[PDB]
């Protein structure tokens, strides 16, 4: 087994774990669990109103 | 404004635990990363 | 023993791309879970506390876009453009030993789409109408002995004449294997003019009885309910369009005592709620002042969710008492899952 | 000016940022379906 | 399988070029969410 | 469209609903926009209606 | 199969079960599929059902 190697699973891992840690860093500096962003477009709408 | 505070604002005494999380799941996949890409090297450099 | 070298290798090398093929499976299986999963999500937080939430277009919107998904991931799984899990599929088997017809079966789903394979829905209105389960009546839930079929454990249960739902949903819940059954009714009510007097009728939930009296206008029995929440434990709403609604956690069937008042014409006509919705349009009333009303009595609905395969049956009017003409739980409908 | 525009205004803003939110709840869908279908494209590469 | 895998690389970069796309998306519809915003505040101050 | 709606059926293969109030082109596109999962169906409307 | 079961035995060398709960060809298929192992069978439902 030379020509790949089956350890890309790390690499999915890591990049769902890196979007992840984006959103809780957002989460964290903005102090809302309910980003601005598309997160819960209907908590997004209930925090509108 | 409580209703905002209670549907908006983190309750982060859990998120401060799940971004600790991930911080070590992050470095724990680099680490199994840096051991894994090691593994072809040894077994070509020894069984050639 | 070259023969056989020979074959055991190359049926050792088709196991690897049978593996290889279950592994991509498993993958689109595992992202089918995902989306049910947010879909749970969705469908929890779309509870809106039934009233708070008036983005509901968009959140059926959401809900849609996550079903569109769900059926490419159906699709684009295509290992070799001959994709697995929808559309058809041949029900292959990989052979992986040196002999003719030495193999091994797969049994992959037909799709992760629509009715063709979610879960299988046993209601009252789905055949054409529902008969007194589910609707309003004079005589009551009749005799019989409504047959059960799936897993091959059938069930002959016993309903006799005069079960309310909640009783026949205890009944036929336990034996049959996953299965459940809830009892539901729900039912409005609109007091029509009343010509010198009231309606001093009474209603009998279950085991105790109601006493209200002076009953004018829908606002006056809205009342009367409110008031008498503690002794009847049926939550009653009366919004600003007038249509008094009426709806039992448990599921009795609630009945309308005699129509003993003071009026001489007027009658509160009633609908119920069908199984999976479309609440009945045709108005039929429990009491009338003067001559005697028919459909005195108000019995909800029960709903039969069932995962694999569940079929129903009854001798004439013990099928159609349950859930109509049904005799199948096909109709599964996730697409037309609303929200 | 006077009169009307203290509640036409009112009477804009809301079904205005009702159809905004409309749009970021599309938005939104559109988006947690392209995660989902990266998730499951980089699982059915790699499996490939 | 090559042409497939590499099929699936083109299209998850296609798709992250999506994502980024439907994201400036949202930051301009939240901005002018906030606009709407301070709209009504306007006009509910234009009761005066 | 003139003097009442050009309430329709929508047939497609097995799944089968029926739209009401047409009125207009962006009546119809948003509709099917909403009954699109349902009967599986891709309603886009572009830019030119 | 109208009004009633299809309930039958099924004899497969020396082990023999006798099926119940039939009434339609998935229904045959997924009873003896579960009993494939006891009879030493192999019971599969194709695409056409």
């Amino acid at each position: 087994v030379n020509t790949n190697i089956a350890s890309l699973n790390t690499q999915r891992n890591l990049n769902a774990s890196s979007n992840d840690l984006n959103t809780s860093l957002q989460r964290l500096t903005t102090g809302y669990r309910i980003n601005s962003a598309k997160d819960d477009a209907a908590g997004l709408q209930i925090s509108n109103r | 404004t409580n209703a905002r505070s209670r549907i908006k604002d983190t309750d982060f005494a859990a998120e401060t635990a799940a971004l600790s999380k991930n911080q070590v799941l992050q470095q724990a996949g680099t680490a199994i990363l840096a051991q894994a890409n090691q593994l072809p090297q040894a077994v070509l450099s020894l069984l050639r | 023993l070259s023969n056989q070298i020979s074959g055991l290798n190359v049926a050792t090398r088709n196991a690897n791309d049978g593996i290889s093929l279950a592994q991509t499976a498993e993958g689109a299986l595992q992202q089918s879970t995902n989306i049910l999963q947010r879909i749970r999500d969705l469908a929890l937080q779309s509870a809106n506390g039934s009233n708070s939430d008036a983005d509901r277009a968009a959140l059926q919107k959401e809900v849609a876009a996550q079903q569109a998904e769900l059926t490419r991931i159906s699709d684009t799984t295509t290992f070799g453009g001959r994709k697995l899990l929808d559309g058809s599929f041949g029900t292959t088997s990989f052979q992986v030993g040196s002999n003719a017809y030495e193999t091994i079966d797969i049994s992959l789903q037909n799709a992760s789409a629509s009715a063709i394979g979610s879960y299988q829905v046993g209601s009252n209105g789905a055949g054409t109408v529902a008969s007194v389960a589910g609707t309003a009546t004079a005589s009551g839930i009749a005799s019989g002995t409504v047959n059960l079929v799936g897993g091959g454990q059938v069930k002959n249960i016993a309903i006799a004449a005069g079960d309310s739902a909640k009783a026949i949903a205890e009944k036929m819940d336990g034996a049959i294997p996953n299965l459940s059954a809830r009892a539901r009714t729900v039912f409005t009510a609109d007091v029509s003019g009343v010509t010198g007097g009231s309606l001093n009728f009474d209603v009998t939930v279950g085991s105790n009885t109601v006493s209200l009296a002076g009953v004018t206008s829908t606002q006056d029995l809205a009342d009367q309910l409110n008031s008498n929440s503690s002794k009847l434990g049926i939550t009653a709403s009366i919004n600003d369009k007038g249509v008094l609604t009426i709806t039992s956690a448990t599921g009795e069937n609630v009945k309308f005592g005699a129509q003993t008042g003071t009026a001489t014409a007027g009658q509160v006509a009633v609908k119920v709620q069908g199984s999976d919705g479309k609440f009945e349009a045709a108005a039929k009333n429990v009491v009338a002042a003067g001559t005697a009303a028919t459909t005195t009595i108000v019995t909800g609905y029960v709903q039969l969710n069932s995962p694999t395969a569940y079929s129903v049956s009854g001798t004439g009017t013990q099928a159609s008492q349950v859930f109509g003409n049904a005799s199948a739980a096909q109709k599964s409908s996730v697409a037309s899952v609303d929200i | 000016s006077t009169a009307d525009g203290a509640q036409n205004a009112i009477a804009v803003v809301d079904n205005a940022l009702a159809a905004i939110d409309a749009q970021r709840a599309d938005l939104a869908a559109v988006q947690n379906r392209f995660k989902n279908t990266i998730d499951n494209l980089t699982n059915i590469s790699e499996n490939a």
